[PDB]
RNA sequence: CGAAAGGGUCCUGUAAGCAGUAGAGUAGCCUUGUUGUUACGAUCUGCUGAGGGUAAGCCCUCCUUCGCCUAGAUUUC
């Protein structure tokens, strides 16, 4: 009986009661940023084997124009407005 | 799997199921001791060929408790409700 | 109902296929399990594995194969003359945040 | 450096428990019974040099004093200051109690 | 029969579970499993092993001060058997279990209050540092949306937001490498 | 039926990261000490019975996804 009276008093006082779109949006954006960081780290893990060999320097490897154009397009640069075709050697 | 002194409403199948068998949903026979087969195997139960001579055949069995904890490890809980009540609230409970 | 040229992304659970394997055979065995998985999934006995996928398998040495791996299997047409099989599968490794918790998904052609 | 580390966990190599050592520190009678279960002639130093905290006999007073400067003795002191795990604390961990009327 | 509890970890110890250590001073130690028994033989402290009820009570992660915890005790003075008393004890037992579950959930939520504020602050800091990694439109996509806007007389920002919503809906993953064409 | 996934059941033992008037002490800047302050600093505490693994000879899932299918070949009073 004492326990039930305590339960009624707590329920009257609001002991068991239970309770933002901007916060939800910023949490979703941070989750997207963490996913992008994980993808970048996976790329680095794929391209790095520094225990067994050294990475070939970037200046010694010819970079494909299609890959450069695709990466700049994903970054949001108008490649046609800058004319990447005349720059690329053959 | 309940008895007169253990009032928990529970079935014979252990927590997580019988290992490499599944669940017992049909009628079952509980035999004292061990039997020649393995799990999943056909068992032939036969009437005894002779009238018995021991008092063990005349004894009536009174079960106080049947274990229904997990046999996939060191199971300490007979029901999922008992495991939850001992454990308390988990992180995924508030996450849900 | 399914076309010949089709690409799907799968999660291969290599842990249960490499359970108990001799340590010096685990990565080659995982290569063969990837080939067998692709052959079972696509119906093609000609399976070709991307070298980046091979690097991903051998990333942690001969006995450090990952438990799960996300792959893209692309059934394509063999255009070479005098080929034994009309179709083949090409398997690549997929850059994902976490290989766990992913369903099989059809990759859009565009 | 533990002597014969392979069989350290055998029952025939068991050492005295921390709650027993706590009871030895609290009551000299319990320590007296524990020392009665031993034979003084076989003891190191004829049983004259004894550390209760480590439950250990030493060959000389200089050996006991030098042992008190070591980290095993200080580890035992820290364990005793934190307190030994007992049945009463095991009861309080699950929220059980004894009702004697 | 009765349910015991493990001395080391505090789990329920049903009959034929675990092992009992009989010490020469007169004390029995019931363990529910070989893990607890072997940690005891190695003389580890349950108060320091984080998976034990002893550690959880010492750290304050268990509800201890509660009226529902006063109903269970080792009864050293027996009561003459009474059928009505036993039946009402069963009913009270069920009610006490329900009330204890509710109060435990309240206790856990009071423990886990501040998570939302901490996570929101971390999210704001991460976004403010890495705004450039947020999803954007391609340059070619922006060009084609600009010329669609010029053709249709519509809001370029409107087609940009629609294409951003479509890009957020359509999720695609990148595949490493690529096939080398055979001769 | 197969491959995933989810839930359960077990195993371990509390992830990465961030924070803290916790931290023996040391060195700077000035209010020259009044958590004076800042910096470092094993460790400790919180987020966190969390993270990870889980059938390979564990269980469940018409009602969580994707795929497969009435073959082919050999032989028979
Ligand atoms: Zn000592
Ligand atoms: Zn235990």
């Amino acid at each position: 009986q004492a326990l039930e009276e305590e339960e009624e008093r707590l329920e009257k006082e609001g002991f068991y009661d239970e309770d933002d779109e901007e916060e939800e949006e910023i949490l979703q954006k941070a989750e997207y940023i963490r996913e992008q960081h994980a993808l970048i780290r996976n790329e680095a893990k794929m391209r790095k084997s520094l225990k067994n060999r050294a990475i070939i320097p970037r200046k010694a490897v010819k970079k494909p124009l299609s890959q450069l154009e695709d990466h700049l397009d994903q970054l949001g640069v108008d490649t046609e407005a800058i004319g990447l075709r005349a720059r690329a050697q053959t | 799997a309940s008895t007169e002194t253990d009032l928990t409403k529970k079935k014979i199948t252990p927590m997580g199921g019988f290992v490499r068998y599944g669940e017992v949903n049909n009628d079952y026979v509980m035999i004292k001791g061990s039997v020649p087969g393995v799990k999943k195997r056909i068992m032939t139960l036969r009437k005894s060929l002779f009238t018995h001579t021991s008092r063990k055949a005349l004894e009536k069995v009174e079960l106080k408790w049947i274990d229904t904890s997990s046999e996939f490890g060191h199971g300490a809980f007979q029901t999922a409700a008992e495991k939850k009540q001992f454990m308390g609230t988990l992180k995924k409970d508030l996450q849900t | 109902a399914i076309a010949d040229v089709v690409a799907r992304e799968y999660t291969i659970h290599l842990h249960k296929r490499l359970h108990g394997v001799t340590f010096k055979k685990r990565a080659p065995r995982a290569i063969k399990e990837i080939k067998k998985f692709a052959q079972k999934a696509m119906g093609t006995s000609d399976v070709r594995l991307d070298p980046q996928l091979n690097k991903k398998v051998w990333e942690q040495g001969i006995k450090g194969v990952p438990f799960r791996i996300r792959v893209r299997i692309s059934r394509r047409r063999n255009d070479e003359e005098g080929a034994k099989e009309k179709l083949y599968s090409y398997v690549q490794a997929v850059n994902v945040k976490n290989p766990k918790g992913l369903l099989t998904s059809v990759v859009e052609e565009e | 450096g533990v002597f014969a580390k392979r069989t350290m966990t055998k029952t025939r190599r068991r050492l005295r428990d921390l709650d027993q050592i706590e009871r030895d520190l609290r009551s000299p009678r319990h320590l007296q019974q524990y020392k009665e279960t031993k034979a003084a002639e076989d003891l190191p130093g004829l049983g004259l040099y004894y550390c209760i905290e480590c439950a250990k006999w030493f060959e000389s007073e200089t050996s006991l004093v030098g042992h008190r400067k070591g980290k095993p003795h200080k580890r035992r002191l820290k364990q005793l200051k934190e307190g030994a795990y007992t049945h009463e604390e095991a009861m309080a961990a699950i929220g059980y109690r004894i009702d004697n009327g | 029969m009765r349910i015991e509890n493990c001395f080391f970890c505090g789990r329920p110890a049903w009959p034929s579970k675990g092992i009992t250590f009989m010490r020469n001073d007169g004390k029995a130690f019931r363990f529910c499993r070989s893990k607890c028994h072997k940690n005891f033989k190695m003389k580890r402290n349950p108060r320091k092993l984080k998976w034990t009820k002893a550690y959880r009570k010492n750290a304050g992660k268990e509800m201890v001060v509660d009226s529902t915890l006063q109903f269970a005790a080792r009864r050293n003075v027996p009561v003459r058997y009474n059928r009505e008393l036993w039946q009402k004890t069963l009913k009270a037992m069920e009610r006490i279990s329900e009330i204890r579950a509710r109060r435990e959930r309240v206790f856990y939520k009071k423990r886990m209050a501040g998570k939302r504020a901490r996570e929101v602050a971390a999210a704001r800091k991460l976004v403010a540092e890495n705004e450039h990694l947020l999803p954007r439109l391609r340059g070619s996509e922006k060009r084609r949306l600009a010329e669609l806007a010029a053709e249709r007389g519509v809001d370029v920002e409107e087609l940009e937001r629609e294409e951003l919503a479509k890009l957020a809906s359509k999720k695609k993953s990148k595949a490493f490498g690529g096939e080398v064409r055979r001769v």
